[PDB]
């Protein structure tokens, strides 16, 4: 039994926590949908 | 059928993912449901389009989300974590550089059951879904968007 339940509206929130960095990465995407790093 | 963000549950119950209802179509990542039918109350949602390489699937109609990261602005992950209320996390995306062009990427590492959570631009439009990515031990998610 896979089922869904509403959890909220899709909205931007002005007072959201802010975190995370912004890496620039070379990647490849294979037939299975898997990303891998490339050098 | 109401527009919004939804938990994807399986049966005790476990949250396996998240998705977006928009314009009567439910959008999530292929690896969350593997294309299985979904229950919604007394109703049933059947898969309509899916693609393993994009890791995306839509139910009840074709993929509707088409906004894209602008490459410059901060975005918000509308995370729906297992056992917790929906919560916005703001971030500046990095970039996946691929031979077919650049994809925005968010360096946020949340539980597997948040896969399918929408990433939003400042206008509130869904620019992609969270949960297919790479490890650099820190996970980085592509901002995965389909085609409308």
């Amino acid at each position: 039994d896979m089922y869904i339940e509403r959890a909220g509206d899709i909205t931007w929130e002005k007072d959201a926590e802010v975190t995370g960095n912004s890496p620039r990465l070379d990647v490849a995407l294979d037939e299975s949908g898997d990303f891998s790093l490339v050098e | 059928t109401t527009d919004g963000v939804y938990r994807v549950m399986t049966r005790g119950s476990t949250q396996v993912g998240v998705g977006v209802m928009q314009e009567g179509v439910f959008h999530t990542m292929w690896h969350v449901t593997k294309g299985a039918a979904l229950r919604s109350g007394e109703g049933r949602l059947d898969p309509y389009w899916g693609d393993v390489k994009q890791d995306l699937v839509s139910y009840c109609g074709p993929w509707k989300l088409d906004a894209a990261w602008d490459g410059l602005s901060e975005v918000q992950l509308l995370a729906v974590p297992p056992g917790e209320r929906a919560k916005n996390i703001q971030t500046l995306p990095g970039i996946f550089k691929t031979k077919d062009g650049d994809i925005g990427a968010v360096a946020l590492d949340y539980p597997a059951g948040t896969s399918g959570s929408p990433i939003l631009d400042k206008s509130g439009r869904v620019i992609g879904l969270y949960g297919n990515g790479v490890v650099i031990g820190s996970y980085v998610s592509a901002i995965t968007q389909g085609k409308r």
